[PDB]
């Protein structure tokens, strides 16, 4: 169904580019006393109410937008906020930790809590605010020979020309996180991404036994490369009769953070299979490519053609 | 290979040079910052330089609203170590404070070998604008406390 949302902007917000998802308007007793002006966008669901319309016209201290989003998807929600306010990048969104919206959107998608917003910065290596893609290793850019090859010659100058642009270049697999670090020493990538996971099919529907607190990450310096640990399971999103290959959104944003990067002009999914693209707002379904096929020309020219049409539409 | 790159190095700085001279000042650059009451010059000086390594950087935008207006802090208290240059906001309005003292201080210091001097001065001034052009980059577009927090680390940009 058409779902009618309520969006809110403060003209002296305290800071700038940041969302809060509350379950209605009336929320603002959890933020309270002068508490409230810490964030810039709230959202909530309408209710059908012109009554509450009227409430929300009383408001003097806020902004009005109304709109309707036929499925409850995350990228619909930032399609619209983004062209009703016209900010051509989107900041971060927060819940209550007592009182969390449900919305399904919501799920596989990484949260932030209210208050620890304001202990964050801003450095991201980055001279402005830059993009976010993520690559598939197997029949994407790598062969699946046990000899690594390359695509595209081309595909090195591309991430290079990217980079130009400041895009933030991530590879997220499922293989051995050895067998790609290895992969990668092969390839020679070590000076082009800027996080590097892999075996993203670490959750196991966990629902008891309370086991948490248990970070251990063996980085073998050989590369210095980040050998995080995937310590997250949050597959729970709705019932189906085989999941696989989360490849949620949460993870991304979470590693994200962990060079402070929190705004993000745009985000595209660069993967063969289109199960993984559940919200991602760009998807390249890539073609398999077991054996180099060097057409890496197409793929990148519509890597920049969509980043036009992202400005175009916002900004423009 | 790292003659061209000091070419080119050379060729801004003679742009920044003649722009200068452009301004029709026969003083000399020291001499200039030391008439505190010539603070016309040293605003407009510091507003072109804004607006040129903007330009370098961003050739696509040419004019910049110059509404902000140039104080020239000599008081002790009032000065910020580390950052001669600041930009405070005023209901929307923002303004600029220059500490001539530090200023002064940083034109006698050296004069290193061991005119070409000039240079050195020219140099040390473009690179007193470049502080104050990343910090109100990272203001112009978004700064409230993170232009405050860019105050106390100049190294977010990095490159």
């Amino acid at each position: 169904l058409q779902s009618k949302w309520i969006c809110l902007r403060l003209n002296d917000a305290i800071i700038k580019r940041h969302v809060l998802v509350l379950s209605e308007y009336a929320d603002l007793k959890y933020l309270g006393f002068e508490k409230y002006k810490f964030f810039e966008y709230v959202i909530f669901q309408f209710c059908n109410d012109p009554q509450l319309c009227k409430i929300i016209e009383n408001n003097y201290n806020y902004c009005m937008q109304i709109f309707k989003a036929p499925a409850d998807d995350m990228r619909d929600i930032r399609h619209n906020i983004k062209r009703a306010f016209k900010t051509p990048v989107l900041g971060h969104m927060c819940v209550l930790s007592n009182k969390p919206p449900m919305y399904s959107f919501l799920k596989e998608w990484f949260l932030l809590p209210h208050y620890k917003v304001v202990s964050l910065k801003s450095e991201s290596l980055t001279w402005g605010f830059p993009h976010v893609v993520v690559f598939d290793l197997d029949s994407t850019l790598i062969t699946e020979e046990e000899q690594v090859e390359i695509r595209d010659p081309f595909v090195y100058d591309s991430l290079q020309e990217l980079h130009e642009m400041g895009c933030v270049l991530v590879l997220w697999s499922y293989g051995s996180r050895d067998h790609v670090a290895h992969s990668m020493r092969d390839v020679d990538l070590e000076g082009y991404f800027d996080i590097i996971i892999s075996e993203g099919s670490t959750v196991q529907e966990e629902r008891s036994d309370l086991v948490q607190n248990s970070h251990n990450a063996i980085v073998d310096y050989n590369l210095k490369k980040r050998f995080i640990e995937n310590k997250f399971v949050f597959d729970i999103h709705n019932h189906r009769s085989d999941n696989n290959i989360p490849k949620s959104p949460k993870i991304v944003i979470k590693y994200l953070s962990d060079k402070n990067v929190n705004f993000f002009k745009s985000i595209t999914l660069v993967d063969d299979l289109p199960t993984n693209n559940y919200a991602y707002d760009f998807y390249v379904k890539v073609k398999r490519c077991p054996t180099p096929v060097q057409d890496w020309e197409h793929y990148h020219n519509e890597i920049i053609q969509n980043i036009m049409d992202y400005e175009q539409y916002f900004i423009k | 290979l790292e003659s061209y790159e000091t070419l080119k190095i050379k060729l801004a700085l003679s742009k920044y040079m003649a722009m200068l001279s452009t301004l029709e000042m026969t003083q000399p650059l020291l001499e200039i910052f030391r008439n505190k009451a010539d603070t016309r010059q040293i605003a407009a000086v510091v507003f072109s330089t804004l607006a040129f390594i903007h330009n370098r950087f961003h050739p696509l935008v040419t004019n910049f609203t110059n509404k902000m207006e140039f104080v020239v802090t000599e008081t002790n208290d009032t000065s910020i170590p580390g950052e001669p240059i600041l930009f405070t906001e005023n209901e929307g309005v923002l303004l600029c404070s220059v500490d001539r003292p530090s200023i002064v201080k940083m034109l006698s210091r050296e004069f290193d070998t061991e005119t070409e001097v000039e240079a050195t001065q020219y140099l040390t001034l473009l690179l007193t604008v470049e502080h104050a052009y990343l910090h109100y980059y990272i203001f112009k577009n978004y700064g409230v406390f993170e232009y405050c927090k860019s105050l106390t680390d100049h190294s977010l940009f990095t490159n």
